[PDB]
RNA sequence: ACGAGACUCUGGCAUGCUAACUAGUUACGCGACCGGUCGGCGUAACUUCUUAGAGGGACAAGUGGCGUU
């Protein structure tokens, strides 16, 4: 899969059975016409950028 | 014109990961001569990010038994082994120590799945933070580790661990455990 | 009237810069009273990156300094604070030999006569005090008080029979000679609890401003309600310019400054930071006073600032 | 408040078919510079005095008393 | 947690009620006020209570408050309400009406008027929700 | 004669008597770098090379300290120093300078004038620390 | 109305105050080289470190974001 970096854009909440992952909304600064919600791990601010090697998959929601 | 304790300079460091970068300081107003302050980094968060990546390392390396609660043998044994560090390679250290986190701090890895579920693991992204703490814990435990039941001493698996996280060396307890959490994640998904 | 203009952004204050003292002796010689725990020293540079450099700082009380003056030199200063604590300042080396205390409870200002026999001051404690600077024991008066809070208390410059106008939260206010030591005229009117009251060096006007909304003047000579005058607003520090019949108060963020023809507005001149967000509170500008030049407006606001105005015309 | 707004008295009772045990607790009422009562109200007790009924002055005047 | 407690908030709402006039928006002054007008017998309390003054003054500056009306404030409501607009929005020279109301005011005895212009039925009587 | 600045972290706390001089720094019969850790000397050289040696040429100031612990005795010394230096600028020469050093020293650590509130918690009973408690079985 | 909170004692800041040969900071007779270590003393700058006494101080008080706005 392509490398392509995404920002967070908006920390939508905490999942998981022990409420450890969080759903949070980032945007690849490639178009900004994508803003996909991922799942992420461990202390999680707003405005940070995570690699990304994998992006076929998604957080659920909705 | 801060340098880290005497000799070390804080100009010749880059990040170039854009990845983990606030979360790393080394070259910001985060420059000081001994990698021994205390302060209120713990205490709250927004705050616990702006403690220098020197004394962030410092900080975690005293662990297990009596060892604990012993931060000026921390500045001792970081002196050493970075002395150490700076003879075997002749590069700067602390640009060395960023190559091995930013090598060494994974990128994603498995918790729950989801909304909900416990049976199995899911793949999902490992936050910078968190991934420089996982980072500095396995430095730290690949280097007691080294030391254990060995007869080389303290000061020699600091360095040569932390110079072949910066290498990729599987002798590297960090860079190895990165590469067995994203393996994890790619059979998790 | 005569355009007027700032002169730039600088920092001069953290906190609320409580009171303002110019004296006529020097152009360059300005205190400042603010809730810093501190009083402060302004030596104007007239240079635009930096007006007034602070050289000293005066630290003696442990509550708000609540009011600093100067009669008309510029080697001692007078201050008041919160604790009731009385306190004058020698600017040679910044320490002080007395401390008076009459106050129980807050003192709000301190008035300093002119030839520096009379300290007069405004507290809460629901009691007027005629002390001197010596510490001189003096017959005093505690009859016909007021009946509530003791606000403002001012003097008049001029060698003639002292007067003292007390202003008091109970929308009164009262008028006190010296030698006499009684309540020669008493002013009723106000709506709201009167906030300051100010004198003319003329020794023939007074005005009084609160949160009546009215900065009508009397006169005391005799004790009448003359000009009529509304505002806005809430009204908070009041005085005159000592060359003009103009009556410099401020409304709030901004200030009422009127024509000498017949004090009727020509044009407000408002002072509001541009921002997208209409959603900020504007300050409030506690006190202001002119400079020795009579051109320069030194003002505390607020927003822990001071806006110094000038005249450019045009 | 309760040390000095409470007064508490525990005493043993003799009894045919055993000891039975009293215990009598007072909130003593509070006054001011009184006998009867603490000199302080209960903390949580928030008093307020009634404003005075002053007609509101709608034209300056001169008083001479 | 930071939430006031019913005490803190009812001595407050009766301060704003019934010393509005001496109440400023300084935390301070009400502090001042507070101590000057009522016997509040702990420091902290009166913090509490001066706090919750200067907030409740910030939501009067903003405008009505739900919670708390003061008459001496509720006379000046009532006077900017006093609000009548130049021409009034019920004298339209042109009414539109429909046929029906026509005919009601027709046998009203009210058919002669001039301001009254007939308007198009709708063609369909399809005004009830699809059930479902 | 002191400039009467005090300076403190834990239970330790140090005052710099301050005098004319030429920058001669003592502290209780030792100048400031020939205190023993000799690891923790940097912190004790934080301010006298952190706004320079010149600054430390025109006034002498004797740091005393009491109190617990080696690594606690510092950041008083060199907090008290640094607090000395700036008492004594604002209150003799002018505010200026005095307003650089600090803005200088609060940049570099805002807790080097501010006492640290910090200090050891009480110890209830049924455990040994303020938050640990006696092992129990189920 | 009780409980919670409020409350009290504590932990932190006042160079503001009442002041202390049962505490020190200031008072100097080897000035040991022609400006210095002291609790090796070379036998009246007063409360700043110490001492808890009375007041003060913090209240989500200001700014921004979210929120029945």
């Amino acid at each position: 899969q392509p490398i392509k970096l995404a920002r967070v854009t908006k920390v939508l909440g905490r999942t998981g059975s022990q409420g450890q992952c969080t759903q949070v909304r980032v945007e690849f600064m490639d178009d900004t016409s994508r803003s996909i919600i991922r799942n992420v791990k461990g202390p999680v601010r707003e405005g940070d950028v995570l690699t990304l090697l994998e992006s076929e998959r998604e957080a659920r929601r909705l | 014109d801060i340098k880290l304790f005497g000799k070390w300079s804080t100009d010749d460091v880059q990040i170039n990961d854009i990845s983990l970068q606030d979360y790393i300081a080394v070259k910001e107003k985060y420059a000081k001569y001994l990698p021994h302050s205390a302060g209120r980094y713990a205490a709250k968060r927004f705050r616990k990010a702006q403690c220098p990546i020197v004394e962030r390392l410092t900080n975690s390396m005293m662990m297990h038994g009596r060892n604990n609660g012993k931060k000026l043998m921390t500045v001792r044994i970081v002196k050493h082994a970075f002395e150490i560090i700076h003879l075997l390679t002749g590069e700067n250290p602390l640009q060395v120590l960023v190559n091995a986190i930013i090598n060494s701090g994974p990128r994603e890895d498995s918790t729950r799945i989801g909304r909900a579920g416990t049976v199995r693991r899911q793949a999902v992204d490992v936050s910078p933070l968190r991934r420089v703490n996982q980072a500095i814990w396995l430095l730290c435990t690949g280097a007691r580790e080294a030391a254990f039941r060995n007869i080389k001493t303290i000061a020699e698996c600091l360095a040569d661990e932390l110079i072949n996280a910066a290498k990729g060396s599987s002798n590297s307890y960090a860079i190895k455990k990165k590469d067995e959490l994203e393996r994890v994640a790619k059979s998790n998904r | 009237t005569e355009q007027m203009t700032l002169r730039g952004t600088l920092k001069g204050h953290n906190g609320w810069v409580t009171q303002i003292a110019t004296t006529p002796q020097f152009p360059d010689m300005i205190l400042s009273a603010s809730r810093d725990k501190t009083i402060i020293m302004w030596k104007l540079t007239r240079d635009e990156t930096n007006y007034g450099i602070p050289q000293r700082a005066l630290r003696g009380h442990s509550h708000f300094v609540s009011d600093v003056v100067i009669s008309s030199d510029g080697q001692f200063a007078l201050s008041g604070s919160w604790d009731g604590t009385l306190r004058l300042w020698d600017l040679t080396t910044g320490t002080t030999t007395r401390r008076f205390v009459g106050h129980t409870k807050d003192v709000l200002s301190v008035a300093f006569s002119s030839d520096n026999r009379q300290i007069v001051s405004g507290s809460r404690d629901k009691t007027i005090k005629l002390w001197n600077t010596l510490g001189v024991c003096k017959y005093t008066v505690q009859d016909e008080s007021h009946s509530e809070w003791v606000s403002c208390v001012r003097f008049s410059p001029n060698s003639s029979n002292p007067i003292i106008v007390s202003c008091g939260w109970d929308k009164l206010v009262k008028v006190w000679n010296l030698a006499n030591c009684k309540l020669k005229t008493n002013h009723i009117g106000h709506t709201g609890y009167l906030n300051t009251v100010t004198v003319s060096p003329d020794g023939s006007l007074c005005a009084s401003g609160g949160k009546d909304g009215q900065a009508m003047l009397w006169d005391l000579n005799e004790g009448k309600h003359l000009y009529t005058l509304d505002g806005g607003d809430i009204i908070n520090a009041l005085c005159f310019s000592p060359n003009r019949y103009w009556l410099c108060a401020a409304t709030g963020p901004s200030i009422k400054i009127w024509d000498l023809e017949g004090k009727i507005i020509v044009d407000e001149l408002k002072q509001e930071v541009i921002s997208t967000s209409s959603k900020a509170e504007p300050p409030q500008c506690t006190s202001l006073a002119w400079s020795a030049d009579g051109q320069t407006l030194f003002a505390g606001y607020t927003d822990n600032l001071v806006r110094v105005w000038q005249v450019t015309i045009g | 408040p309760v040390n000095y707004y409470v007064d508490t008295a525990v005493r043993h009772v003799l009894l045919r078919q055993g000891v039975l045990g009293i215990k009598v607790k007072i909130m003593l009422p509070w006054d001011p510079t009184g006998k009867i009562g603490p000199k302080k109200p209960l903390p949580d007790h928030v008093s307020i005095v009634e404003p005075k009924d002053e007609i509101l002055p709608t034209t300056p005047i001169s008083e001479q008393k | 947690g930071r939430v006031r407690t019913k005490t803190v908030k009812k001595a407050a709402r009766v301060i704003i009620e019934k010393y509005y006039t001496r109440l400023g928006n300084d935390f301070h002054t009400n502090k001042r006020v507070c101590e000057e007008i009522a016997i509040i017998p702990s420091k902290k309390l009166r913090n509490k209570i001066a706090g919750y003054v200067t907030h409740l003054m910030k939501r009067i500056q903003r405008g009505p408050v739900r919670g708390i009306s003061i008459k001496l404030q509720e006379e000046e409501r009532e006077r900017r309400d006093n609000y009548v607009p130049e021409v009034s929005a019920l004298d339209q020279e042109i009414i539109e009406v429909d046929p029906d109301t026509k005919e009601m005011l027709k046998l009203l005895d009210f058919g002669s008027l001039s301001n009254l212009q007939v308007t198009q039925p709708t063609v369909g009587m399809n005004f009830k929700t699809p059930r479902g | 004669q002191s400039v009467q600045v005090f300076g403190r972290k834990k239970t330790a706390t140090a005052v710099a008597h301050c005098k004319r001089g030429n920058g001669l720094i003592k502290v209780n019969g030792r100048p400031l770098e020939m205190i023993e850790p000799r690891t923790l000397q940097y912190k004790l050289l934080e301010p006298v090379l952190l706004l320079g040696k010149e600054r430390f040429a025109g006034v002498d100031i004797r740091v005393r300290v009491k109190g617990g612990g080696h690594v606690a005795q510092i950041y008083a010394i060199r907090q008290s120093i640094s607090k000395a230096l700036v008492a004594y600028y604002q209150k003799y020469v002018d505010e200026a300078s005095k307003k650089e050093i600090k803005d200088i020293l609060i940049q570099y650590d805002r807790t080097l004038l501010v006492a640290d509130p910090r200090r050891c918690e009480s110890k209830k009973f049924g455990g040994p620390g303020a938050r640990a408690r006696y092992q129990k079985s189920y």
